C-alpha cells in the first residue's frame, strides 16, 4: 500500500534522478518515414519505443530478453505503457524564477527577502543594479543601484563592493540569507514596534520561516537550473482521414524554449556584450511564462488562433471553474438509458428490462456460462452465438439473471433517494418498466423521462445492492418518518371510493359471517360496494410483544371497508380501516404498520393495496366531465351587487371626497371580500349536492361528483384550485409588485375573454421563469453544504458528555404549531427527567425515545426535557452515535459508520425545488396567567403598569405547561390575574404603540433639573388651546450652549427630602428625551408608573442560504456590551456613547454609535444587554460573542425551520443542527502564551492542548479562547487536507501554500480516498481502514 | 422461500458487518472450500450466504474456523 503523500520543491540532483536522457534538439519526426529520431521530444532514446518490444534498428524483437538493451542504439526494449512514466529535462544556461511564487499576491520571495513585488521583478529584467555581500561597506542589501550609481560607490569605496545584475543576483542572497540569524532580527524587535500593519506582518514571518525549516526545504530550491519535460504520450501525435495530423498546444511551446535555450548556449563564448546579454536572458524568461500560465501577464498568442496558449495550469483546471473535468464527471461502462414506463405487474423488489439491453450490459457473463457448460470452448466461437441470438442464448440469458440486482437513477439526483437497486426481469421492448410506488422518490413523471441503468460485477457489490440500496430496505424519508412509499393518485382515488357509506344502496341491513362469505356476495352481484351491512371480524392485538391473541367482534361498517381489511394484516386492529381513507389517513397507516409488525410484512402490504386499489379503479366509471363543474346560483347575485357598490366609490372619486391613495385599498379589498363569499357558498354546494330517497321523504348526503371525489380524498388537486373553475378567479398581481383593482369575472368553464385571459399571463409567465432559475440556484446550495459536512463520519459509540440543549414545543404565536412529541422523537435524552414533585424520576439515563415512550411522555405535564445535540459531544474526529438520534430510514439506532455528514446536506437541499398591528394582547384560551422575566413594582392606583422591555405573558393550562406565550412591549398596562380562571377572548393588555411610554418606579413630587429655556425645551402649544405643555427641542436643532445639557426630571419626596430607589445609590429620575410632550407640570405630585412624556414611533432561497453564510444585513440592530446602566452619549460629540458602570465591577471601556440611526433616545434605563434595543435584522456574529453557543443554535433551527414551513414540507431537526457543529469548529485566541496571538485554531485543536499543558508545576501553561461562527464558504476552505481545498475553488492559491510549507497529507476523508482510488472510510469501508491502522501501529 | 435480508439485518441490528461476513462466506461457496449447510435453491452463490446468517448455522468465529 501507499500513503503520507508530500508536497515540496524539487532539488537538482533528484530531477537528474528521473530523467532518462537529455534533449537538445527540437526535431523529433522525420518527413520521408513517420518514425521518430534519436534527442527529440518523441525520442525512443530517453523515452520508451513506438511499440511493444522493438527498436530503431529491428535486429532484436523476441521476448527473451524484455530487458535488453541495444547495441546498434540507444533505445532498448520495452512495453508501450513505459512511455508514460518516463521524461526528461532541458539544461539551461541561466537559472530562471518560476511564476508560482510571483503569480499569488502575497509574493512568497518578497516576504522572505524583505522586498516588494515590483522590485524583485526589476532586478530580474536587468532594469536595475544591486549590490551584495557589502560589509564594510554603506551599501545595503534592498537598496537599489543604477549603472551611475554603481559605478560612483566603488570609487567612494574601493573594495568590498560587488554589484550583481540578473537572476543569479537573487540566487547568491537566498544561499547565504541566514534563516537561523533571520527569525531573531524579527523577534527581538516584536515587542518594539507597535502597530497594526507591523504586527501583522511580523506574524506571517514567523509562521512561514518555522515551517520552512520543519519540513526540510532548502532555500535554494526555489528556481531551478533545469525543466523537466512531459512524457510524450500525454500529448501525442494522432493522424486522422486524409494524411493529416494533429499537435498538441504543449509541443509548440516546447519547441520555443529549446530553439531559445540553443540561442543561448551557442553565445557562451563569442564575446557578447552588455547591450545583448540583457535581452537574450529576457527571451528565455519570457518562455518560460508562456509555459506556466497565461493570460495574467504574458497572454502569448499564436498564427490562425484568437485564443491563448493552454497552458500548463489551464489544463489541470479546464472548464466548470477551479473543478477538474474529471471529477465533475467521468464516463462508465456497463450502462445505458431509455424512456420509462409504468407497469402495474411489477412486484416492488424488482423491475423491467428490455432483452436487448440485458443480452449487451450482461456480455461478459454470457461468456462465462457457456464455457462452463461445455458448449464453446473458445470465447470466439461463443460471441458468433450471441449475436445471432439462437434459442440456446435465451435459455443461460434468463438464468444468468435471477437474483443479481441492478442499479436504476435518474440524471438529476438531490437525495441518497435517487439510486435505488432493483431486480431486473426479462421484458419484451424498448423500455425499461418501473414500479408505480417508487416513482415519488424518484420524482419523475412518465412524460418523456429517461433513467439510467448500472451493472454491479464484484461479489462485494452484488451483496451491496441487496441490504441497503435495495428497494424495500429504503421506504421511510431520509428527512421524516413519514413513508415514501405512500400509495400515489391514482391507487388513492381507487381506495377512497371503496371506503364509502351511502344512505340508500342495494344490499343494506344483511348480516355477513365472514370476510369470505362478505366478498361471496358482491361478485354474484346481489350486494353493493358501499352499503350498510354488518359483519363479523376476526383481528389480532399485539399489545403484548410475543404473543397474539384472537377474538371476534360485530360491528356496523360497509361492504367496501370490510374488504379493504382482508388487505392489511391480522397484526393490526381495525379501527384504521373504519375511516374515510384520505391520502392522509394511509400515510399513517403504513407508519403504523411499521413500527408494530415489521419490514417483512410491510412490503407484501404495500404490494397487496396496490392490486386491490388498481383493480377496484377500473371497475369505476370515475369521468371528469363538462357537467360535472357545477355552478352555484349564488354567484350572480354576489356579482351583481358587488358591481353596485363600486359604482358608489367611483362616482365620489370624481366630486373631491375620496382620494386615489385610499380609493386602490378600498377596491381591493371589497372585491376581496366578495371572493370569499363566493367560495363559501360553491363549497357548500359541492359538498351536499347528491341527494338521496328512501323509505318516503328524501335525505342529505355527501356528494358522490367526479371533481369533488379528487379533492375530498386528496390524491391529485387542492382547495384552491377549484376556486379556478367553478368559481371566480379574484384579484391578480402584476409584475411590477401591484395588483389591478379589477378581478376576473369569469371562470374556466364559462370561457375568458381576450382582456381577461391576458391578465393571467402575468403570473403564468413569471412562474415558468422561476422554475428554470431554482434548478440553478437550489443545485448550487446543495454543493456548498455537502462541501462542509463530509469529514463527519459517526465512529464513536459511547462519548460521555453531560451537555445538551433545551427543548420546549412552539409555543409561539396564538395556537401549537409543532407538539413536543414531533421533536424529541428519536432523540435520546441528555440529564433526567423530574416529575412536578420533587425526589421523582421519569428517565433513569439517556435512553432513546421511541413511539411507545412518546405516548408516556404525553400522558404527564412533563413539557421541558433536555436532550443530546450534535453541536454537543466535543468530541474529536467525528460524532459520537449516542448524541445523534435515531436513523431516519431505519427504526433502530444509528450504526457506527454511516455518513450522516453527507445525508444531512441532502436532506436540506432537496425540497429546494419546491420552495419559491400589535396594539393590545388578546389571549385566545383561558388558564392562570403566568409572568417570566418580568420586573413590575405595584402601582397605587390598581393598573399593574411596566415599563420594562424585557418580559412576557404565558398562561398556564390546568396541566401546569404554558399553552400560550405572548410578547409583552414596554410601558404595557397589565392587570395580574394568577390564580384565576380567565375568559376567551378578555383583554389583559391596553398599550398604545403608537406613543412610547416613559414612566418612573419613584413616588413623589418631581422636578425638572438641567433644563434650559430657549435650548433644550421650547414653549410650543397648539391651535385653540389644543395641547398646553412644554415641548423639548431635538439635538441637532437646539443652540451650542444647550447642546451639551441634558434634561434630567429628578423625583423626590414632597416634604423635601431626596427619595432614591432600592438597588443603586443613584435616585430614580425621569427621562426627557428630545421632541417630548409632558402633560404634568413641574411641582406637582405624580403617580408610580404613570406617563411621564409622549414621544412617537426577505423570503425563499436568498434568505435560507444566507444564514448558512453568516451574511452580515444592511441594517444590523444595535445592542448593549455589558450590562449594567444606560444612559446618553454627548450630543456635541457627534457619536452617541452610553456608557456603562455595574455595581460589582466598574468598566470604562465603552462603545461609540453614530447619529445616523435613532433608538432609544431615553435618558436614563435598564441596559438589558441579552435584550435588543434598535429594532430590525439581528446578526448571528453579535449573539454567540454575548450569550453564549445554546441560544445560536436554538436561533438557526428557528429561522430556518419559518422558510420551510410556509410551503408545507417537514424536514427534522437533526439536519439543520448537523451543520451548525462544523461552522463551530473555528475559534480565537486573545492571550495564547504558547502560540501567536491572533491565529485560527480548532476547538478540538485548542482543548486537546489545554488539557496537556494543565498538567503541570505551574498550571498556567494553557490559554483563553472565544467561539467565533463561520459561513460555510469560508469553512470549507479551512482544511488540514490541500486536496479538499483544491477541489472546492482557488486551486493555484493552495497549491503554492502547500509547496513553500511542505505538508504531508494523510488520506482519511471522503474526498480525497475518491480521487486516490482507496476505499473510503465510511460505510462498509471502515473495517477495511481499522484493518490497516492496526497493521501500522504494530511496526 | 426466497432470501430475507431485512429481518436477518435486525437479529445483529448492525447492516455494515452483515455484508463482511456474508463476503468471506460467499467466497467460500463460488471458489468450492465448503458446501453450504442448508440445500441449493437453485440461486447464486449471494443468496444463500445471507439466509446462513438469519438461521444461525454460520457466524464470525464459524466461518473463520472453515478457512
Ligand atoms: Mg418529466
Ligand atoms: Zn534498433
Ligand atoms: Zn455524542
Amino acid at each position: 500500500e501507499f500513503d503520507a503523500i508530500r508536497i515540496g520543491l524539487a532539488s537538482p540532483e533528484m530531477i537528474r534522478s528521473w530523467s532518462f536522457g537529455e534533449v537538445k534538439k527540437p526535431e523529433t519526426i522525420n518527413y520521408r518515414t513517420f518514425k521518430p529520431e534519436r534527442d527529440g521530444l518523441f525520442c525512443a532514446k530517453i523515452f520508451g519505443p513506438v511499440k511493444d518490444y522493438e527498436c530503431l534498428c529491428g535486429k532484436y524483437k523476441r521476448l527473451k530478453h524484455r530487458g535488453v538493451i541495444c547495441e546498434k542504439c540507444g533505445v532498448e526494449v520495452a512495453l508501450a505503457k513505459v512511455r508514460r512514466e518516463r521524461m526528461g529535462h532541458i539544461e539551461l544556461a541561466s537559472p530562471v524564477a518560476h511564476i508560482w511564487f510571483l503569480k499569488s499576491l502575497p509574493s512568497r520571495i518578497g516576504l522572505l527577502l524583505d522586498m516588494t513585488l515590483r522590485d524583485i521583478e526589476r532586478v530580474l529584467y536587468f532594469e536595475s543594479y544591486v549590490v551584495i555581500d557589502p560589509g564594510m561597506t554603506t551599501l545595503e542589501k534592498g537598496q537599489l543601484l543604477n549603472d551611475e550609481q554603481y559605478f560612483e560607490a566603488l570609487e567612494e569605496f574601493g573594495d568590498d563592493f560587488d554589484a550583481r545584475m540578473g537572476a543569479e543576483a537573487v540566487h547568491e542572497l537566498l544561499n547565504a540569507i541566514d534563516l537561523e540569524h533571520e527569525i531573531g532580527r524579527l523577534r527581538e524587535e516584536i515587542p518594539q514596534t507597535n502597530s497594526e500593519t507591523k504586527i501583522k506582518k511580523l506574524s506571517k514571518r514567523l509562521k512561514l520561516m518555522e515551517a520552512f525549516q520543519g519540513s526540510g526545504n532548502k532555500p535554494e530550491w526555489m528556481v531551478l537550473t533545469v525543466l523537466p519535460v512531459l512524457p510524450p504520450d500525454l500529448r501525442p501525435l494522432v493522424p486522422l482521414d486524409g494524411g493529416r495530423f494533429a499537435t498538441s498546444d504543449l509541443n509548440d511551446l516546447y519547441r520555443r524554449v529549446i530553439n531559445r535555450n540553443n540561442r543561448l548556449k551557442r553565445l557562451l563564448d563569442l564575446a557578447a556584450p552588455d547591450i545583448i546579454v540583457r535581452n537574450e536572458k529576457r527571451m528565455l524568461q519570457e518562455a518560460v511564462d508562456a509555459l506556466l500560465d497565461n493570460g495574467r501577464r504574458g497572454r502569448a498568442i499564436t498564427g490562425s488562433n484568437k485564443r491563448p496558449l493552454k497552458s500548463l495550469a489551464d489544463m489541470i483546471k479546464g472548464k466548470q471553474g477551479r473543478f477538474r473535468q474529471n471529477l465533475l464527471g467521468k464516463r462508465v461502462d456497463y450502462s445505458g438509458r431509455s424512456v420509462i414506463t409504468v407497469g402495474p405487474t411489477l412486484r416492488l423488489h424488482q423491475c423491467g428490462l428490455p432483452k436487448k439491453m440485458a443480452l449487451e450490459l450482461f456480455k461478459p457473463f454470457i461468456f462465462g456460462k457457456l464455457e462452463g457448460r461445455g458448449m464453446a470452448t473458445t470465447i470466439k466461437a461463443a460471441k458468433k452465438m450471441v449475436e445471432r441470438e439462437l434459442p440456446e442464448v435465451w435459455d443461460v440469458l434468463a438464468e444468468v439473471i435471477r437474483e443479481h440486482p441492478v442499479l436504476l437513477n435518474r440524471a438529476p439526483t438531490l437525495h441518497r433517494l435517487g439510486i435505488q437497486a432493483f431486480e431486473p426481469v426479462l421484458i419484451e421492448g424498448k423500455a425499461i418498466q418501473l414500479h408505480p410506488l417508487v416513482c415519488a422518490a424518484y420524482n419523475a413523471d412518465f412524460d418523456g423521462d429517461q433513467m439510467a441503468v448500472h451493472v454491479p460485477l464484484t461479489l462485494e457489490a452484488q451483496l451491496e445492492a441487496r441490504a441497503l440500496m435495495m428497494s424495500t430496505n429504503n421506504i421511510l424519508s431520509p428527512a421524516n418518518g413519514e413513508p415514501i412509499i405512500v400509495p400515489s393518485q391514482d391507487v388513492v382515488m381507487g381506495l377512497y371510493y371503496m371506503t364509502r357509506e351511502a344512505i340508500n344502496a342495494k344490499g343494506e341491513g344483511m348480516a355477513f359471517a365472514d370476510l369470505q362469505e362478505v366478498d361471496r356476495a358482491y361478485r354474484s352481484g346481489q350486494a353493493s360496494l358501499h352499503a350498510r351491512v354488518k359483519v363479523r371480524i376476526n383481528e389480532k392485538i399485539k399489545g403484548e410483544d410475543g404473543q397474539l391473541t384472537a377474538n371476534t367482534r360485530i360491528v356496523d361498517t360497509t361492504v367496501g371497508r370490510a374488504l379493504l381489511f382482508q388487505v392489511v394484516p391480522a397484526g393490526l386492529p381495525f379501527d384504521v380501516v373504519n375511516q374515510s381513507m384520505k391520502k392522509k389517513a394511509i400515510s399513517k397507516l403504513i407508519n403504523h404498520c411499521y413500527r408494530v409488525v415489521g419490514l417483512k410484512d410491510t412490503v407484501i402490504f404495500a404490494d397487496q393495496l396496490m392490486y386491490t386499489g388498481f383493480a377496484y379503479s377500473t371497475i369505476s366509471g370515475v369521468s371528469i366531465g363538462v357537467n360535472d363543474f357545477v355552478i352555484p346560483d349564488e354567484k350572480a347575485r354576489i356579482i351583481n351587487a358587488a358591481t353596485d357598490e363600486v359604482k358608489e366609490i367611483e362616482s365620489q372619486y370624481a366630486s373631491g371626497l375620496v382620494t386615489q391613495g385610499e380609493k386602490y385599498n378600498k377596491v381591493i379589498d371589497l372585491w376581496s371580500k366578495a371572493n370569499d363569499e363566493v367560495s363559501k357558498a360553491m363549497m357548500a354546494n359541492l359538498s351536499k349536492e347528491k341527494v338521496v330517497d328512501r323509505e318516503g321523504k328524501e335525505v342529505d348526503q355527501e356528494s358522490f361528483n367526479s371533481m369533488y371525489m379528487m379533492a375530498d380524498s386528496g390524491a391529485r388537486g387542492s382547495a384552491a384550485q377549484i376556486r379556478q373553475l367553478a368559481g371566480m378567479r379574484g384579484l391578480m398581481a402584476k409584475p411590477d409588485g401591484s395588483i389591478i383593482e379589477t378581478p376576473i369575472t369569469a371562470n374556466f368553464r364559462e370561457g375568458l375573454n381576450v382582456l381577461q385571459y391576458f391578465i393571467s399571463t402575468h403570473g403564468a409567465r413569471k412562474g415558468l421563469a422561476d422554475t428554470a432559475l431554482k434548478t440553478a440556484n437550489s443545485g448550487y446550495l446543495t454543493r456548498r453544504l455537502v462541501d462542509v459536512a463530509q469529514d463527519l463520519v459517526v465512529t464513536e459509540i459511547d462519548c460521555g458528555t453531560e451537555h445538551g440543549l433545551l427543548m420546549s414545543p412552539h409555543i409561539e404565536g396564538g395556537d401549537v404549531v409543532e407538539p413536543l412529541g414531533e421533536r424529541v422523537l428519536g432523540r435520546v435524552i441528555a440529564r433526567d427527567v423530574f416529575k412536578p414533585g420533587s425526589d421523582e424520576v421519569i428517565v433513569p439515563a439517556g435512553t432513546l425515545i421511541d413511539e411507545k415512550w412518546v405516548d408516556f411522555l404525553e400522558v404527564m405535564s412533563v413539557d421541558e426535557v433536555v436532550v443530546r445535540s450534535p453541536i454537543t459531544c466535543e468530541t474529536r474526529h467525528g460524532i459520537c452515535a449516542m448524541c445523534y438520534g435515531r436513523d431516519l430510514a431505519r427504526g433502530h439506532r444509528v450504526n457506527i459508520g454511516e455518513a450522516v455528514g453527507v445525508i444531512a446536506a441532502q436532506s436540506i437541499g432537496e425540497p429546494g425545488t419546491q420552495l419559491t398591528a400589535a396594539d393590545n394582547v388578546q389571549v385566545k384560551n383561558g388558564g392562570t396567567i403566568r409572568l417570566h422575566n418580568l420586573k413590575h413594582v405595584v402601582r397605587a392606583d390598581g393598573a399593574l403598569v411596566a415599563v420594562s422591555r424585557s418580559g412576557e405573558l404565558a398562561v398556564a393550562d390546568d396541566f401546569g405547561r404554558e399553552r400560550e406565550r405572548y410578547k409583552l412591549p414596554y410601558g404595557a398596562v397589565i392587570s395580574v390575574k394568577e390564580g384565576d380562571k380567565v375568559d376567551p377572548g378578555a383583554i389583559v393588555a391596553k398599550w398604545d404603540p403608537h406613543t412610547h411610554p416613559i414612566v418612573t418606579e419613584v413616588d413623589g413630587t418631581v422636578a425638572f433639573v438641567g433644563m434650559e429655556e430657549g435650548i433644550t425645551v421650547k414653549r410650543q402649544t397648539d391651535e385653540l388651546t389644543g395641547l398646553t405643555n412644554i415641548e423639548v427641542m431635538d439635538p441637532k436643532d437646539r443652540p451650542a450652549a444647550g447642546k451639551d445639557i441634558r434634561p434630567a426630571v429628578k423625583l423626590i419626596d414632597a416634604a423635601g427630602k431626596d427619595l432614591l430607589l432600592p438597588g443603586t445609590d443613584v435616585p430614580a429620575q425621569y427621562f426627557l428625551p428630545a421632541n417630548a410632550l409632558v402633560n404634568l407640570t413641574d411641582g406637582a405630585k405624580v403617580s408610580i408608573g404613570d406617563v411621564v412624556a409622549r414621544i412617537p414611533q426577505t423570503g425563499g432561497l436568498p434568505r435560507v442560504a444566507d444564514l448558512f453564510e453568516a451574511r452580515r444585513p444592511k441594517e444590523p440592530s444595535i445592542l448593549a456590551e455589558i450590562s449594567g446602566t444606560i444612559s446618553f452619549g454627548k450630543e456635541t460629540k457627534g457619536k452617541r456613547r452610553l456608557v456603562i458602570t455595574p455595581n460589582d465591577g466598574s468598566d470604562p471601556y465603552e462603545e461609540l454609535i453614530p447619529k445616523w440611526r435613532h433608538l432609544n433616545v431615553f435618558e436614563g434605563e435598564q441596559v438589558n444587554r441579552g435584550e435588543v434595543i434598535s429594532d430590525g435584522p439581528s446578526n448571528p456574529h453579535d449573539i454567540l460573542r454575548l450569550l453564549g453557543v445554546s441560544s445560536l443554535a436554538k436561533y438557526i433551527v428557528n429561522e430556518i425551520q419559518d422558510v420551510y414551513r410556509l410551503q408545507g414540507v417537514k424536514i427534522n431537526d437533526k439536519h439543520i443542527e448537523t451543520i451548525l457543529r462544523q461552522m463551530l469548529r473555528k475559534v480565537e485566541v486573545s492571550e495564547s502564551g504558547d502560540s501567536s496571538f491572533i491565529k485560527g485554531d480548532q476547538v478540538e485543536l485548542t482543548q486537546v492542548l489545554e488539557e496537556n499543558e494543565q498538567l503541570g508545576t505551574e498550571d498556567k501553561f494553557p490559554a483563553k479562547y472565544e467561539r467565533v461562527l463561520l459561513g460555510i464558504t469560508k469553512a470549507s476552505l479551512s482544511t488540514e487536507s490541500f486536496i479538499s481545498a483544491a477541489s472546492f475553488q482557488e486551486t493555484t492559491r493552495v497549491l503554492t501554500e502547500a509547496a513553500v510549507t511542505g505538508k504531508r497529507d494523510f488520506l482519511r476523508g471522503l474526498k480525497e480516498n475518491v480521487v486516490v482510488g482507496r476505499l473510503i472510510p465510511a460505510g462498509t469501508g471502515l473495517a477495511y481502514h481499522s484493518e490497516r491502522k492496526r497493521q501500522r501501529d504494530l511496526g | 422461500a426466497r432470501v430475507t435480508v431485512e429481518d436477518c439485518l435486525d437479529n445483529v441490528d448492525n447492516r455494515f458487518e452483515l455484508v463482511m461476513l456474508a463476503t468471506k462466506r460467499a467466497r467460500q461457496l463460488a471458489t468450492g472450500g465448503k458446501e453450504p449447510k442448508v440445500a441449493w435453491e437453485n440461486d447464486k452463490p449471494t443468496v444463500v450466504a445471507l439466509r446462513e446468517i438469519a438461521s444461525g448455522l454460520v457466524d464470525e468465529n464459524v466461518v473463520q474456523q472453515e478457512d
